């Protein structure tokens, strides 16, 4: 199939200033690199500007296509040129021939450099670095993304998105509801310095609201410094804080609303002027658009040999390659051998898709020398046809003593590229060594690295693209005790490891369980992924999945198939797909283990990276997340830096000048801090000496910063609501603990702020804060699990952020103290022997009755609460220092670091009015949360395994392996009736109080 | 009809028990066999051909993958000559070449050649035959002016005179008989007989176009070749649409089996005594895809090919300034070892490793022409070079190494290229060894960068382009033979140990004012006395390093 195109020449005309065209019939199956060529061919054979295309080379141009308005380039050279979606749009509209513009490429300008720079320093890390690339997968990625976030922003209301409100859909519990009479709530309307409270329906919106309070205060305008020309040209925001309440959302969905509600405080807003959204418009974008289908090779049909003339074959099918893989191993060498002078090594090839291994071959053991020569091939027992998308060759150094070989280093290798192209030809990986990323060690002068050489074709051999073809065979019954038998694997928790039995039941009656959502993750996990037929069969299957588009969306089962254990490119399309529809409250609940698996993916750009750009560019709280989350892991993994280093370049691209102005001064404020505590750090000698000369230092240090570089004011990373303004440099310390983190406190920046309270921040420097922030939310996700069952337990998961590798900020709890210092405060160390103490406390910071009787009710709540999570999470080091409590009692524990299934001791229980073994209403208040939270809990045990299995694989010191979560298994009881577990965890209760 | 298939299909074995079993005096024998029987029964050809193509098949089925290309060269060498083969069998053929598509390479490569030519003359049958003997006797074409010529080069002081004479006297023999007429009239008829099958009346044919004239012939030569021509430039060549167009060419000439012979290539015999001669004798060639094709094959051992690559490094120098060579001559380099009845044959020895088909048909030339020199007939030697230069259509890049050589300090340095090896001893002062100061970089697999310099005491040193086993990214191998002082309670003994290392450049100076002396390509003439400092790093291309091709079989059998 010759298809004629006029091509658009970058020449014109010597009299008509018209530019030049030539038309050519270029074969289809060509790729654009050929077809680039036959154009650079006969513009030098007709144009009457020759002389033009003999200085300049064709890959001095670009190929562009206009498709409804906008410019699109062509930009992958070895694209099959019948897989344009340029074509495709051409044969809608009936026109023949299409056009393509050819347009000389430009340098970038000295404002793009400036900007790229920038960006750099807010990433971290340079992405136009292409010194350690192998191939163009990241400057490949760094043009596909511009496509989604052009239609992202262009998608955008600039004016909501910079007022873009915190709201959530779920329904109130009926404890809030309790609070709202009538249905009506009081809110206070701040202006300059006046003030008036108007009373409200709950289901108001902002609209009806401003509109009522205009009404009310019209004879007023003057009084509140309104402008007679003005009318409700305002907004509604939060006092002190950057919240907005706008839209059509009733008020009492909006979350600061619910605070105030659940801590019984008065809703304060401020009538303020609208952002000026021209803050938030987008640069105009310098790249040509590049469509979806850049990158794919084809179906089948348009790649296969059979039937086709050598003349019309430029690519090859990958399922017409009916051969065993192999590689040839050159040899090894490393430029500092290992100190033991008798070793042997072997090198271990191994094809993986995801978690499993395919097939192994080895070398023969050699003397581990400077370098070591094999020059040998290894051939795989899997054919080419049958590699899945994603499969990598890991190759790993084993030595051993000359006559339990120990695993020395690794590196992996993606065996079909970003393109669907089968790697070959020669290879030089610097391995990684051990004390699923594709990437090689950086440092390219002392890791150790291996050689090897892939065959060379006369074509390039391209995975072709799977046709939903229409199954023949899609009924056996399924015998009852079949059924049951399929039943139970499904009712397993996903910890539970699949038989090979259970494969082969899941396989068999694949279609009984597409049926039910819940056998997915199963199903998919017996799939034989190094078998063509069986994955053209899935992805049949999965074409049918119309039970899964029309279930309701659990969130575990979705986030469960981004696991690492599903390397699918469509499965994890599918999970993504559903995520879609997932709210932004939710999001941002779950959105560490979603930046989490983003490791999985085989290529840099992937359907969870589309949707975490898209949810970020329509969200400026998600994003400013998403900002932190990445570029810290950035800092920490240098095995995926990369990867998410160009997702956060096309984010940070889509942000606006405001976001981007926010982030520099975050970042500028971090450096700073950081310098001076190494500096405080370098003036302490001793570990838990701070000396008067070292606060001093601090306090001089922060003066001088101030005064010369901080920013005036910045937004806080734990909070983008928060604003901090001037140190309050009196109130700043160094906290006496090993890693000497800073105290600090700044005054709030936002003038509106009713109170003179200052933002307490503790920056931490070789502290790794990860973990804290998983339990945190892992905290608010169990909250909102307990407010499903009308349970609020009152916890207070305070902000905590990691802002690098080791370093990050904390938010200061106000009004809080440590039981330590309570005990020791009112009787030397022997108080925590004193069960009064902390009652004491209470009553002396509610002096009102009740206000003490509801400090002891929070203080209840809060330690079933607490109770509940530190035995299901098992957290220990729970040391009278690492648990608070504030002067309207909430207990509360602090860092997340690591005789009693959980701390309940005699004073906690003198609070609860118990007096030895006689048992309280409180105490047995405090039973029954208990029993309700836990059974709460274990109803999500899914859930959470999958939460924290999510996060193994990023390297945190207290959650290794499987058997970390197996806790988790065990602490809820899982298969255990809920009469057996109820007692149970009694049980624990009672443990606890007798110890 | 049984009984002559027996005798192929034992004759088949005989060689597939030669490539199977690398165990010397008859290796390549029974191939050349085989081909002289088909040459004698030619209307057994397509006998044959099934056989192959069985054993091909099976060979396939049971990764035989060593005997693979050896019976695929030999079918197409059968099928270049062969007339009346039936169309499914040129169909079952082309299938097999398309499956071993999926072959790495060279499996794929040399499939890939075959499927074409015979993809050309399943359509247009006769079509291999024409371009063969019209490229390599220079027949005058229009439709097809593509010239092929073979340069035969011998050095006279490593080859004798009686190998040189016997040389000559084959090759003249075989000229004599190849006149421009006797071609053409072997191309009409060939053409006509492929393409008419049992339709040719073969006698008639030949008594006709014996009793012609020059002129009837040259026009009835230039119908053929035009109707062949047109019908294979075709989009969509039809064998039926040839078969009437030969049919048209057939009843004008005769009005409303001899054996047919495949001339050998036209093969000018030369002696090497000059650095230029080889470019002289390609321009002489020239003088009234590339045109030409000169096909240079050299007889001798590695002295011979250092000076070959000196030759190919000038040629390359020289089309970087007057580019008059490149846009029409396609140069392809071959290759016999003719070895003294184990240090002059290393290439050789390479070549044979690398692939086995050259082992077993060239590598095993030396003694037969030793033999031929020794005697006061079928052309063996003629043959296997025919069927060397036509089939080994598979390059080997070589490595080119540059050395500077420094007579003294402060004067220029004379620069010199090597193929193989560079050996350097220390001179005798007109007390053992010299001082030698060593700056390289090593080569390591991870290409890290890593410069050594040492001082030692050496007695000599070897540089090795050609790795010399299958356990040893163009480096060198050097072999430092170091002078270790022992002191033993009995006074000062002096032992010598050899260091070897690998890099891809090298500084050698002497420190003691003991000058060295290096020999290039194991060639005493080629000798530099009186050395002080030497450099030795790739030979960069003539404005890349230069690499010289020499065809094989097979290339690089992994």
């Amino acid at each position: 199939e010759l298809i004629p195109i006029e091509f658009v020449l970058p020449t014109s005309q010597r009299n008509t200033k018209t530019p030049e065209t030539a038309l050519l019939h270029v074969a289809g199956h060509g790729n654009v690199e050929q077809m680039k060529a036959q154009v650079w061919l006969r513009a030098l054979e007709t144009s009457v500007s020759a002389d033009f295309y003999h200085r300049l080379g064709p890959d001095h141009f670009l190929l562009l296509y206009q498709k409804k308005g906008q410019w699109y380039e062509i930009y992958d050279k070895y694209q099959v040129v019948q897989t344009l979606d340029c074509l495709r749009y051409w044969k809608v509209l009936h026109r023949s021939p299409g056009q393509i513009h050819v347009v000389q490429r430009h340098a970038p300008s000295e404002e793009t450099l400036a900007f790229q720079r920038q960006l750099n320093a807010l990433i971290g890390y340079d992405v136009t670095d292409v010194s350690n690339v192998h191939d163009d997968e990241l400057e490949f990625t760094r043009r596909r993304l511009v496509t989604p976030r052009m239609a992202e922003v262009a998608g955008r209301d600039p004016k909501l998105y910079a007022m873009h409100p915190w709201v959530t859909s779920k329904p109130l519990p009926e404890y809030l509801l309790k609070k709202i009479t009538n249905n009506c709530v009081f809110i206070v309307i701040h202006r300059s310095t006046t003030s008036q409270t108007i009373k409200v329906s709950a289901d108001d919106t902002p609209g009806t609201i401003l509109q009522s309070f205009f009404t009310k205060m019209a004879k007023k305008k003057s009084l509140m410094d309104i402008p007679e020309s003005q009318n409700e040209d305002f907004v509604l925001r939060v006092c002190g804080r950057d919240e907005y309440l706008v839209g059509e959302t009733p008020i009492k969905n909006f979350q600061w609303v619910r605070q105030c509600l659940k801590n019984g405080e008065e809703i304060h807003l401020v009538l303020d002027t609208p952002p000026d959204p021209a803050l938030d418009e987008v640069r105009k974008e310098e790249w040509p658009l590049v469509d979806d289908c850049t990158g794919v090779t084809g179906y089948h049909e348009q790649l296969t040999i059979h039937g086709k003339d050598h003349e019309s074959v430029f690519t090859v099918s990958l399922w017409d390659c009916d051969r065993k893989f192999r590689v040839k191993i050159r040899g090894i060498d490393i430029p500092v051998l290992p100190r033991t002078a008798d070793l042997t090594v072997f090198v271990e090839a191994n094809i993986q898709y995801g978690q499993q291994v395919l097939c192994q071959r080895r070398t023969s053991p050699k003397p581990f020398t400077e370098e070591v020569l094999w020059n040998v091939w290894l051939e795989f027992s899997i054919k080419i046809k049958d590699l899945p998308k994603g499969a990598l060759l890991n190759l790993q150094i084993y030595c051993g003593k000359a006559p339990k070989a120990q695993l020395l280093y690794y590196v992996n290798l993606l065996l079909i590229d970003h393109r669907f192209l089968l790697r070959h030809g020669e290879y030089v990986l610097h391995m990684w060594q051990l004390s699923l990323t594709s990437r090689t060690n950086p440092d390219k002068e002392n890791s150790m690295s291996i050689s090897i050489l892939l065959d060379n074709y006369c074509h390039p051999i391209a995975l072709p693209k799977h046709r939903p073809t229409p199954d023949p065979e899609g009924r056996a019954e399924m015998p009852n005790q079949l059924r049951k038998q399929l039943e139970a694997i499904i009712a397993t928790d996903p910890l539970n490891p699949l038989t090979a039995e259970d494969k082969e039941l899941l396989w068999h009656f694949r279609y009984e369980s597409l049926k039910d959502p819940k056998a997915y993750p199963k199903l998919f996990s017996s799939v034989k992924w190094g078998q063509q037929e069986i994955v053209a069969k899935t992805y049949q299957l999965l074409a049918k999945r119309e039970v899964w588009d029309q279930s309701a969306l659990d969130v575990g089962l979705t986030m469960q198939l981004l696991d690492c254990n599903f390397s699918d490119e469509n499965v994890r399309a599918i999970a993504v797909q559903k995520l879609e529809s997932l709210e932004d409250d939710d999001v941002l609940h779950y959105l560490l283990q979603l930046v989490q698996a983003v490791k999985f993916e085989p290529y840099h750009d992937s359907a969870l990276a589309r949707f975490l750009l898209k949810r970020g560019l329509r969200n400026k709280r998600i994003g400013h997340f998403l900002f932190w989350f990445l570029r810290s892991e950035i800092a920490q993994s240098r095995h995926y830096q990369q990867r998410f280093a160009v997702i956060l370049e096309a984010y940070l691209r889509g942000c606006g000048t405001a976001m981007l102005h926010d982030f520099t001064q975050q970042v500028q404020v971090i450096d700073m801090l950081q310098k001076v505590t190494i500096d405080i750090k370098s003036l302490s000698a001793e570990k838990y000496d701070v000396s008067s000369q070292v606060i001093s230092q601090l306090k001089q240090k922060l003066e001088n910063l101030q005064n010369l570089n901080l920013p005036q004011s910045f937004r806080v990373p734990y909070d983008p609501g928060l604003k901090a303004g001037a140190l309050v440099i009196e109130k700043c310390k160094v906290m006496a603990s090993k890693k000497k983190p800073l105290w600090l406190e700044f005054k709030c920046a936002d003038p509106t702020a009713l109170s003179n309270e200052t933002i307490g921040i503790i920056f931490k420097h070789g502290d790794d804060l990860r973990q804290d922030m998983l339990i945190l939310q892992i905290l608010r996700i169990m909250e909102s699990i307990w407010e499903t069952e009308s349970l609020d337990l009152c916890l207070l998961p305070y902000g905590c952020i990691s802002t690098g590798d080791k370093i990050g900020m904390i938010e200061i709890v106000k009004d809080a103290t440590t039981i330590a210092k309570i005990q020791q405060s009112t009787v030397g160390n022997t108080g925590a022997f004193k069960d009064e103490v902390l009652s004491h406390w209470l009553k002396e910071k509610c002096p009102i009755e009740e206000k003490f009787q509801a400090a002891v009710e929070r203080f209840v709540y809060s330690c079933a609460g607490y109770c509940v999570a530190t035995f299901v999470l098992g957290i220990g080091d729970r040391h009278n220092d690492n648990i608070m409590i504030s002067e309207t009692g909430n207990l509360f524990h602090i860092d997340f670091g690591h005789r009693v299934p959980f701390v309940l001791t005699p004073d906690f229980l003198f609070v609860m009015g118990t007096s030895g073994k006689k048992t309280s209403l409180h105490f047995q208040k405090f039973q029954d949360v208990c029993v309700k939270a836990y059974l709460a809990l274990r109803h999500h045990t899914n859930l959470l395994i999958i939460l924290f299995s999510m996060m193994l694989m990023t390297g945190m010191p207290q959650l290794t392996s499987k058997e970390d979560i197996e806790y988790i298994r065990d602490a809820l009881t899982v298969g255990k009736s809920e009469e057996d577990a109820k007692k149970y965890f009694l049980d624990q209760i009672e443990v606890c109080r007798d110890k | 009809s049984s009984d002559v298939e027996l005798d192929f299909q034992r004759s088949v074995q005989a060689v597939l028990r030669e490539l199977n079993t690398p165990n010397q005096s008859n290796q390549g024998m029974w191939r050349w066999s085989l081909h002289k029987k088909v040459e004698r029964n030619p209307g057994k050809s397509s006998i044959l051909v099934r056989i192959l193509l069985r054993e091909l098949e099976k060979a396939e089925s049971e990764d035989g993958r060593r005997v693979i290309i050896p019976l695929l060269l030999t079918l197409m060498s059968v099928l270049t000559k062969a007339t009346g083969i039936p169309e499914d069998l040129y169909h079952r053929a082309y299938t097999f070449c398309t499956r071993l598509l999926t072959l790495p390479a060279p499996y794929s490569t040399v499939a890939l050649d075959c499927a074409i030519r015979l993809k050309t003359e399943t359509a247009v049958p006769g079509t291999l035959y024409q371009r063969t003997v019209i490229a390599e006797q220079n027949l005058i074409s229009e439709l097809y002016p593509y010239q092929e010529r073979v340069f035969l080069f011998v050095d006279p002081e490593l080859v004798s005179a009686s190998v040189c004479s016997a040389l000559l006297l084959e090759i003249q023999a075989a000229q004599e008989q190849q006149t421009p007429e006797a071609c053409m009239r072997h191309v009409v008829s060939h053409a006509l007989q492929a393409a008419l099958g049992e339709a040719c009346h073969t006698g008639a044919l030949n008594r006709k176009l014996q009793a012609s004239s020059r002129r009837v012939l040259e026009y009835y030569f230039h119908a053929v070749v035009a109707a062949i021509e047109q019908v294979a430039s075709e989009d969509s060549p039809s064998r039926l649409g040839h078969l009437e167009k030969m049919e048209e060419i057939y009843c004008s000439l005769l009005g409303p089996l001899p054996s047919i012979p495949l001339p050998s290539p036209y093969i000018t015999f030369h002696l090497w005594t000059d650095q230029e001669q080889l470019w002289k004798e390609l321009v002489l060639f020239l003088r009234p895809s590339r045109v030409h094709t000169a096909r240079v094959l050299v007889l001798g051992d590695d002295r011979m090919l250092g000076r070959l690559a000196q030759a190919y490094y000038r040629l390359r120098k020289r089309e970087t300034k007057k580019f008059c060579l490149t846009p029409r001559l396609s140069l392809q380099l071959y290759y016999i070892p003719v070895l003294a009845p184990p240090e002059l044959g290393e290439l050789a020895s390479f070549l044979g490793r690398v692939d086995p088909w050259y082992e077993s048909t060239v590598n095993t030339l030396c003694p037969a022409i030793l033999k031929l020199a020794e005697m006061p007939v079928d052309p063996f030697i003629l043959d296997v070079i025919t069927y060397y230069v036509r089939m080994g259509t598979q390059p080997i890049y070589f490595q080119l190494y540059k050395v500077k050589i420094f007579t003294s300090l402060s004067h220029d340095p004379t620069e010199d290229i090597f193929l193989t090896e560079l050996k350097v001893k220390i001179q005798d002062s007109k007390g053992t060894g010299a001082e030698l100061s060593m700056c390289y970089q090593k080569a390591l697999l991870s290409h890290r960068p890593r410069e050594v310099t040492v001082s030692l005491r050496a007695t000599g040193l070897v540089l090795k382009a050609i790795p010399a086993g299958d356990t040893e990214c163009s480096c060198l191998h050097v072999s430092v033979t170091e002078v270790v002082k022992s002191s033993n309670l009995a006074g000062r003994s002096f032992t010598t140990s050899t260091n070897t290392f690998r890099t891809s450049s090298i500084q050698v100076q002497s420190q003691d004012q003991r000058l060295l002396t290096l020999w290039l390509d194991k060639d005493g003439r080629r000798t530099f006395r009186d050395v002080v400092r030497f450099e030795v790093s790739p030979c960069p291309e003539p404005c890349n390093s230069l690499l010289m091709p020499i065809n094989t079989f097979s290339g690089i059998i992994q």
